[PDB]
């Protein structure tokens, strides 16, 4: 098989539920988000295996907060936001070939 | 091509400005100053451990009395890093800060001493090289247990062997609330790293 | 033969082999259209001045733009008068059909240029004061150019604005912001925020049938940029 | 003082003066924008590569995607059967949001890559052909690939498409039209006409619940482009 | 030996007397003399694309009233390498042998002109560059277009677009019946070489 990893820079689709952030695979499907303008790598399945994909920090400030999860919900959801710069993802490109 | 497997690993890296190095020199000079590089220096701060330590009248106290309870919590750097480590050498820096409502019938005074560790109180003597201060002129305790130990190095929570290092005794003579801040000695360093357990969160307790 | 690793612009692959690729047999040279013009780079197209407003005076006047400058503010409600406000840099993207070109792109670092085109007759005098003022609509209310003296108002950075004598100002109005390099996607950029004054009213003859017009245009275009992280998004 | 004649990108004025222009006054460098990455020119940014189609093959097979190539072709309601068709350049320029990032340029001298990653298990075999013909739907009817013969449609430029040997195919499909540069603005540019035949059909175990996929996908980028003259128009 | 596949190009050959080339040069000195190598060589003969062409007196006639008849059939040596090729550039040499059963009360004379491609009668004019015969006196019209085009290279059957490069109008007088035969000027070639179509064999027509 196929399988793509790409960045992308900046807010990360989420969910605000009562208790935890969830993220939003509706947004991230498609046809509705692109994959051809981030950075990327396409790995084969064929006798590749392993990869290591480092991520420089880019994003508009010196630094990020160290924030992260801790009170993030419904109301409480700024410093989750400011935390990451962006995310990974990792979504095939083809479909995995498996015999019985 | 055929079928079997490999390895062929690959360091393959996105955005390729500058070198990563030379751009944590200049984002530091202009937002921090202080450069952070080794965690040993974060065993030299004196991070406070309690609050509030009421301590009853006439007792000699050990540190363990508190330190046992407050060796779970990590809420300083010692007990933080106690986590990623196993073994430690070197002695604990101790200050005192009183937060006693002072009564003048009396003259408060405030004695130290060593005891080895996990000794109870009245199973050693008292004759050792000792420290004194007094709070009405002097607030702070500053007092230095040193490393005198058996064993080269110490794993925490050992076995049944007890006294195979020293630690500090606390002797008062009034009901003196304090607060406790600690952090190691000069030569104070952890060792042989394994991974970090979990973590605490926010205890807000919604009703359903 | 194991190591198939190219790069595309920003992409990489990862193959067993090199697939057998075959091409042309020899690249030679078509059509000319090379020789008509040279390639313009996206920070080349992105140094082109647009038209944005055409502002019409005439004294006059019934309207705002002959109110002169207040030599006193005394209270908010009687604010100092302008003429226009434009607020870089979410003016001179959206115009010109920029936006639409630096699209797939996150980070900017700019410098908007200012100029205006001038032209009136001879027999009309008068003067206006360009002053810019950052984050004018951010910060607390007694620090903006609107709240100000007449002589706190010209004190801020500008160019005269003079008719016989200036037919164009040249104005380079600085990267001005404390974040490193604008934000485009969920973009509430608005860090630089110019006006225009005038300081002394129009002057014409009084008798009307006369058309005394002056007919101001505004010319933008950036500088210095740099943009540099590709995203999927952007706002429309 | 006689003599403004200035020059932006594409655009030159013409003063009186040089209208008293003041600027920065020392040009400072801030945010590291220019630190995280280089500049994508234009002619940089048309070289990515895009996923295009997704073309899922079972046998099977029910549907047209593996009816074999016919040995002869009698008749044009027989036609030459095939899996996709793309009609190049007017699906790489669309698609990957090119089109809205080569907007206000006119004429466009462009070469299509075309690669195939391909992804099957080692239970399947079978062979494919990527063939490409210029004018295909513009010519006269006998001189199309759609009527031709095996041996007719093979001899086409391309390139083979084996499973167990061929995991990446690089084919440079040319700039091959008789018109001097690409037409943009009223555009119906379709020169070259790519295609997609299946020579055997797709081997497996005849007994079903099995799963026996093939799973093509097809990226598409330009390369030694040139693009020259500027408008204000284009095509939605 | 293991379960994968490799591909190992093998180019093994048969009978190995001599070298191929210097055969084949042996060989047609003995029983050709020519030496056919380049097929641009074979668009400079004039091969008879029609038998039989009955044009109606006085009517100025373009080629392309039987250029869009004679290029699909592939009878000469034009419009069967139409097929192998898709592009070409060059100009047409006409040669027009006269087979009219000719009368003494008239005096016919024959012209040509140019128009550009797939125009129709009417719409273009008549002073240009000429030629004219007098098949009394000579029955052969030598005439060769030039290639006047606004393109590079043409396309064979192309778009909407017309009147992009020059050709042949034909005038007369009487009811002439003729021979055309056709091959392209010094500097007449294809190129951007595609595969071949088919061909038609013998259509004897048996009754079952």
């Amino acid at each position: 098989g196929r399988l793509e990893i790409f960045f992308e820079p900046g807010v990360i689709p989420v969910k605000p539920t009562v208790n935890n952030i969830g993220p939003d695979q509706d947004r991230l499907t498609g046809a509705v988000a692109p994959s051809d303008n981030n950075y990327k790598y396409i790995l084969d399945l064929t006798n590749d295996t392993e990869v290591t994909i480092r991520v420089p920090f880019v994003s508009n400030k010196m630094f990020l907060k160290t924030a992260g999860i801790y009170g993030a919900n419904s109301e409480n959801n700024w410093n989750f936001h400011e935390s990451f710069s962006g995310f990974l993802c990792i979504r095939p490109v083809t479909k995995l070939m498996a015999p019985d | 091509i055929n079928i079997g497997n490999k390895t062929n690993e690959n360091v393959i890296s996105f955005f390729d400005s500058t070198d990563a190095e030379t751009q944590n020199h200049n984002a530091l000079m202009k937002g921090c100053g202080e450069f952070i590089v080794n965690l040993r220096t974060l065993l030299r701060t004196f991070r406070t451990i309690t609050d509030n330590w009421i301590l009853q009248a006439n007792t000699k106290t050990p540190i363990t009395d508190l330190t046992n309870t407050t060796d779970a919590q990590g809420r300083d750097y010692m007990s933080y890093l106690s986590y990623l480590y196993r073994f430690y050498r070197g002695g604990r820096r101790y200050k005192f800060f009183n937060t006693t409502p002072l009564k003048q019938s009396q003259t408060c005074y405030i004695r130290s001493f060593l005891i080895p560790r996990n000794y109870s109180a009245d199973e050693i003597n008292v004759d050792g090289p000792s420290h004194i201060t007094y709070p009405v002129i002097n607030p702070v305790h500053e007092v230095e247990v040193p490393f005198y130990s058996q064993y080269r190095k110490i794993p925490i929570a050992s076995t049944s062997d007890k006294g195979y290092d020293s630690s500090l005794m606390y002797f008062s003579n009034t009901a003196t609330t304090q607060i406790v801040a600690r952090a190691g000695n000069d030569d104070f360093t952890f060792g042989w790293m394994i991974g970090p357990p979990q973590l605490q969160g926010e205890s807000r307790s919604v009703a359903p | 033969s194991e190591n198939s690793v190219e790069t595309q612009e920003i992409t990489t692959f990862h193959d067993v082999e090199t697939p057998n690729r075959i091409d042309t047999p020899m690249a030679q040279d078509t059509s000319s259209a090379r020789n008509m013009d040279d390639t313009h780079s996206i920070i080349q197209f992105l140094q082109r001045p647009v038209l944005i407003d055409n502002i019409e005076i005439i004294a006059g006047t019934t309207a705002d733009a002959n109110k002169p400058l207040s030599r006193y503010v005394l209270d908010q409600q009687n604010s100092q008068k302008y003429v226009r406000s434009w607020t870089l840099p979410s003016t001179v993207l959206r115009a010109g059909g920029k936006a639409q070109k630096l699209a797939n792109f996150k980070y900017l670092r700019c410098d908007v240029q200012v100029k205006l085109v001038l032209n009136a007759n001879p027999f009309v005098a008068g003067r206006m004061y360009l002053a810019y003022s950052p984050y004018d609509d951010k910060v607390d209310t007694a620090r903006s150019v609107l709240q100000t003296s007449r002589a706190g108002v010209t004190g801020y950075p500008g160019v005269e604005l003079d008719f016989q004598l200036d037919n164009s100002v040249e104005m380079t109005i600085p990267y001005a912001s404390f974040q490193e390099a604008y934000d485009l996607v969920t973009g509430t950029e608005d860090f630089v925020q110019l006006y225009l004054f005038p300081i002394t009213p129009v002057l014409g003859p009084k008798s009307e049938s006369e058309s005394s017009k002056v007919d101001i245009s505004v010319y933008m275009w950036l500088s210095n940029i740099s943009l540099v992280i590709p995203t999927y998004r952007i706002n429309p």
